Formats: C-alpha cells, structure tokens, sequence
RNA sequence: UGCCUCCUAAAAUGUAACGGAGGCGCCCAAAGGUUCCCUCAACCUGGACGGCAAUCAGGUGGCGAGUGUAAAUGCACAAG
RNA sequence: CUUCACACAUGCUACAAUGGCCGGUACAAAGGGCUGCGAUGCCGCGAGGUUAAGCGAAUCCUUAAAAGCCGGUCUCAGUUCGGAUCGGGGUCUGCAACUCGACCCCGUGAAGUCGGAGUCGCUAGUAAUCGCAGAUCAGCAACGCUGCGGUGAAUACGUUCC
C-alpha cells in the first residue's frame, strides 16, 4: 500500500467536501492518469534514441515506454512520416501515486534554484502540466550511463470540473506553488 | 586588495553616496566610475551604471556575481568581426 | 505485455540527511538511495540604499 | 583491474598508473599510495585485491574523480556565461581568458589555419 | 494517331472539331486473402529546448483529412 | 597603445634514452646592496610570513652556480616526452591587479614523432650547450639587451661556380 493513496483517502478525500459543497462522494475529484514524455526532436538525425530516451523512463517511472511516430512530413526539421520522434510512457494505479510520491518529496525540490511551480498552468479543465529541464534529479540514472541531457514534460490529469478545483486536489498531495 | 590579509576592496565614494534615502522608497541607480571595486556580499539586488570609457552599462548584481570585480560587466572593446 | 519487458521495480527504503524517512517502490538497485534535502527540510516549504553607509562608516 | 571506474593499463607501476584517473596526477599518487602503505615501486598486475579496497574508499573521503569533476568543471565554464562577465563573454566566442595576446597567436583556443 | 477520367453532351445510353483540362506503357510478396480493433484534418487551451507547424494532455470537431499512381464516382457502417 | 578571419620577422620551449625523474655529491667568474641586502631560528607542502645578527662593504649579505661525476628507476610509448590551454585555491608589490602584473600549490595534458621551396650563423677557447649578475625597476609581461665564466668540437682539397 502506498503512502500518498492511503493518505489521500485520510484527509484530502474529506478536505474538499468542506472546501467545495460536493453533495456526494462520487464528485470528489482524483487524479486519473500521470503522462510523462520526452519529446526527443533531435531523433530525425542519425537515429539515437533507443538508448537514449527509452533506458531512462523505463528507470525513471517503472515500466518501458512507446515509441511514437510522426503524423505528417515538415521540411524545415528533417521529418518523414514514420520517424520516431517522441518517446512516452503512461502511469496507473499503484505506479501512479508512487510517482508523484517521489517527484514532490525527492526529486522536485531539488532543481536548481527552485521557487516553486506556477499555478497559472491549467487548461480550463483542471489538468495540469509542467516541465523540467535536464535529465532530472530522479535518482535512478546516474552520469556513467547517460548520454546528452533530455528534458521532460509531465501530465496530471484530474477528474476535476475547473481550475481551482483541481488546483486545491493538487495542493494538499504536495505540489509547491508560488 | 586580492590578498586574504587586507580584506576585500572597496572605494569609500562608492558607498556613502546615500544619506536620507531610508525613508522616501528609491531604488536610484549609481552613477559611478570605480570600475575596480569589488563587488561584495552586501550589494545584493542593487544596481549599478559602470562606465566603460564612452558611456555607462547598467549592472544588475543578482547572487552569483558576489566573487566578481564591478568592471567585469561592461566591456571596453567593440568588436562585431571582421567580415 | 506486462512480462520480461519492463524493468525490476521493487520495495525501496529512502532516507534524508535531516531524518525524514519513508518506504516506497523504486527501480534503485538495491534500496540505498540517499537525498540530502527532502520536502521537509528543504525552503519554499518552511520559509533603502543607506545600508551602504551603515557598514564603514 | 578498475579502480575508480578507469580500467588502470597492466604492466605499469603503480605511482604512474593511477594517474589515469582523471583528477589525480602525480602529487596525489603520492599521498594515495601513502596513507595506504602500498609502495611505488610496485607493478599493477601484482595489485592484491585487499590492497585495492584500502585504496578504493580513501578516495571519496577526500579526492574527486571521474564525473563529479568533469561536472565541477563544466558548470563552472557554465556559470561564467550567463551572468556575462567578461570571461564570460570570452568563453563563447572561443578566444583566450587569462588576458593572453590575440594578435600572432592563441591557436590553442581556436582550431588550426583557416586560411582567408 | 492506341488506352484511361472529367467538361462540351442539350437531367437514360450515344454524340463531332488541329474544341477545353490532366494522366498511362506501371507499381505491391504486401500496398493481396481473412479475422479483430481504432477514428481523422483543422481550430482552441495548458506545456523544457519548441518556433505558424515536430511529440504530450484536455476540449471542440460528422467528415473539411486520407486513398501507391490522373480525374470522376465512391468510402466515416469505412474501401482511411 | 594588450583588439583578431589572417600574413611576415626575431626568439624561447619542444618533439626525448647523448634523455625524463628521484637521492647523494664537487668545481666558477664578473657584478648589486641604506627609500636597502635579510644571515640565523621559527610557522608554512610552496610562493612567502614574522623575528633580527652583521654590513655603506676584498669584512656582511646576495651565494644553493647549473652542466658534470656516482646510484636507483622508467623501456620506445603521443609515453613518467612535451607543458600550451582551462578549472579551483593562494602569496607579494602597489591607493587599486576586471579590461591588463609576475610568482606558487592542486587538477586538466593541446599541438608536436626533427620540418617543402627557400634560407641563416660560425675558422678555436670559436660554433654548440649550461647556469649567474647587471642596467631601467614599487612590481613585472626579462624567453629581450649588455656583460661574465663552465664544459668544448668538426673540418678548410681548393678558387671552377653563387
Ligand atoms: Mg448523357
Ligand atoms: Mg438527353
Ligand atoms: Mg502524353
Ligand atoms: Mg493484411
Ligand atoms: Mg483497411
Ligand atoms: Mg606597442
Ligand atoms: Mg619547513
Ligand atoms: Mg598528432
Ligand atoms: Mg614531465
Ligand atoms: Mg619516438
Ligand atoms: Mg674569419
Ligand atoms: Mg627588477
Ligand atoms: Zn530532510
């Protein structure tokens, strides 16, 4: 059992029928899906990211990723229709709290020179989604088996109905806000 | 004066040119000309216009730039190539 | 799909220099991994000019 | 036989041999193989093993080697850039940043002829 | 100069001109057979490098994409 | 006056075994010192710091000359050759070292494997190589310049040609 889920269903799956003036239980909102990608647009030249951007995600969250393929053809970047192009990976259930479990105690607060994460980033629905910048602070990977650095940029999809909504599921799991 | 016996240096005009500003709520930025004071832990977020021999840079000191002399930020030689 | 393909992924025990110590679920080889700010001890999460002439003169 | 992570070269004594790791050369050696008790004069491929771990722990408690140097390096070269200082300035362009002379010289910091 | 598609062609078919527009002398061992599954383009919002546009997530979107190859008839039940 | 796509000239250091490094150990000459020379001792890995004897100097300081000889080690490798570049930490002089000072410690270890046409110096204590002192000078970019001594060759048939 995971230490986010059992406490998210202590104090968070209460705190909000107080907060918002839910008349039932089944409108609480949860997160759902965690998406992570990385996006490596530098795979249209010499073709290098097997190594790369697949033997880190897979150490990163916990299961292999998919190769995506490109949609259409753009001359200015050197893509043909059928190139790998971005590399993503999906997380569920248990592996889903345990990722946002040791992004908010380990990982997030370690960038350098960290004041927070914006909270002007959702859609109008109550997704958000940040980036970050290198090969991260996630402790699995280290120096003597990457290449280049790579950023990534993460996906929390909630069944929240608006933005503020989603913003106060957000913030009692542990997401820093300035 | 680059040596671990006689401290760090800074001019003594560059400091007091304020007397009465604690007060009104200004940030003024400084006019000055010693390029080879060094700038230490204690100008922090300040600014300053460094005169590189034809006109003033203006100088954001931000955190990093705490080891650093003043003169290092306005450059004195234009060069945009040779072709 | 979900058979020797994705890598092992089992119980991880971390620990912080401050103290803070909780038990996850982690691709670390062998449970060992160690931080030295976590999100307990760690700021953002705990929190004119005449100061020229206050120090020399 | 890996030390530290570089793969020492066989046949080689050993006051030399360890200064392939990067970051430590010749006065390190000295005072690796000193607080150790291993002699100098002695050849790589007669490296006990128990002689390898008293020299493979002393290292961290106060040395620096492979990686978390190079990146000490490289983020220093860093941090000169975007704060624009004027070895900053110097450090993208490619030319000298210990006030050398530009006009004859400094092919060093730049590649060979390039012949206009 | 043969074959293919539209228009002229007068709401079945057919219809001339040194009349008006374009293609073909192939390609595919899967781009064939079957079984099972899926819905696209554009626009909008949020997002590290990332831009009008690479990849992601959420909305809106009934066919405006796509069809090995010209145009016509078709095809979203898909033949994509 | 120190810029820098390049080009020329004068030098220094190299490409190593007739050598690199480590340990012991001999032998100089001419010069400088009161706005100075800092012996000895002590602190510091080191540049240096501090204390202070002697000395307007054939007295004292500079002063450890280095090549050399002896022993050990490295075994022909872009290396224990080479020390450019760059990172970090220091010391001294000066009101002040960023543009633009030497020096020291630690890490980094580029080019270079003896050089095309062409061209330069030298007839004996000479070339070649090795250190030392001076002047200007607070400091030094002194690898320059003017001096000093150490070890020390090879050849000159000859006057046809440049
Ligand atoms: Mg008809
Ligand atoms: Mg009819
Ligand atoms: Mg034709
Ligand atoms: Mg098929
Ligand atoms: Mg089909
Ligand atoms: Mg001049
Ligand atoms: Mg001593
Ligand atoms: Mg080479
Ligand atoms: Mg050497
Ligand atoms: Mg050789
Ligand atoms: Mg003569
Ligand atoms: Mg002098
Ligand atoms: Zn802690």
């Amino acid at each position: 059992q995971p230490r986010l889920k059992e406490r998210y269903r202590s104090e968070i799956r209460d705190a909000l029928r107080k907060q918002f003036g839910y008349g039932n239980v089944m409108q609480i909102p949860t997160v759902t899906k965690v998406v992570v990608n990385m996006g490596v647009g530098e795979a249209a030249r010499d073709a290098k990211l097997i190594n790369g951007a697949v033997n880190d995600l897979a150490l990163i969250t916990g299961q292999k990723p998919e190769v995506r393929r490109a949609r259409k053809s753009i001359a200015q970047f050197k893509l043909r229709e059928g190139m790998p192009v971005g590399v993503r990976v999906t997380l569920r259930g248990d592996r889903m709290w345990e990722f946002l479990d040791r992004l908010t105690s380990i990982a997030l607060p370690r960038i350098r020179d960290f004041r927070g994460l914006s909270p002007k980033q959702f859609d109008g629905v109550g997704n958000y989604t940040f980036g970050l910048a290198e090969q991260a602070v996630f402790h699995e990977v280290d120096v003597d088996k990457i290449d280049r650095v790579r950023g990534m940029d993460i996906n929390v999809v909630t069944s929240a109905a608006t933005d503020d909504e989603g913003r106060a599921l957000l913030r009692a799991l542990g997401f820093p806000f300035k | 004066p680059r040596s671990l016996k006689k401290g760090p240096f800074v001019d003594e005009h560059l400091l007091k040119k304020v007397d009465v500003q604690n007060e009104k709520n200004t940030k003024q930025v400084i006019k000055t000309w010693s390029r080879r004071s060094t700038i230490i832990p204690d100008f922090i977020g300040h600014t300053f216009a460094v005169h590189d021999g034809r006109k003033h840079v203006p100088v954001f000191v931000t955190e990093s730039m705490v080891g650093h002399k003043l003169g290092e930020f306005a450059p004195t030689r234009t060069f945009k190539g040779h072709i | 799909m979900k058979s020797d393909i994705h890598p092992a992924y089992e119980e991880t025990t971390v620990v912080c220099g401050c103290g803070n110590t909780f038990q996850t679920r982690s691709t670390k080889p062998g449970g060992r991994i160690v931080v030295e700010v976590c999100s307990q001890c760690h700021p953002f999460y705990t929190g004119g000019r005449v100061a020229r002439f206050e120090k020399r003169y | 036989a890996r030390l530290v992570g570089v793969d020492l070269p066989r046949d080689k004594r050993m006051e030399v041999a360890l200064t392939y790791i990067f970051g430590i050369g010749r006065t390190r050696s000295n005072e690796i193989l000193a607080a150790t008790g291993i002699d100098r004069d002695l050849r790589t491929r007669d490296l006990t093993e128990e002689q390898l771990i008293h020299l493979r722990d002393y290292i961290e408690a106060n040395l620096k080697v492979e990686g978390d140097l190079r990146r000490e390096v490289q983020a220093d070269i860093r941090r000169k850039i975007e704060i624009g200082c004027y070895q900053g300035l110097r450090h993208r362009r490619g030319m000298p940043v210990r006030g050398q002379r530009t006009k004859t010289n400094a092919r060093t910091r730049k590649g060979p002829k390039r012949t206009i």
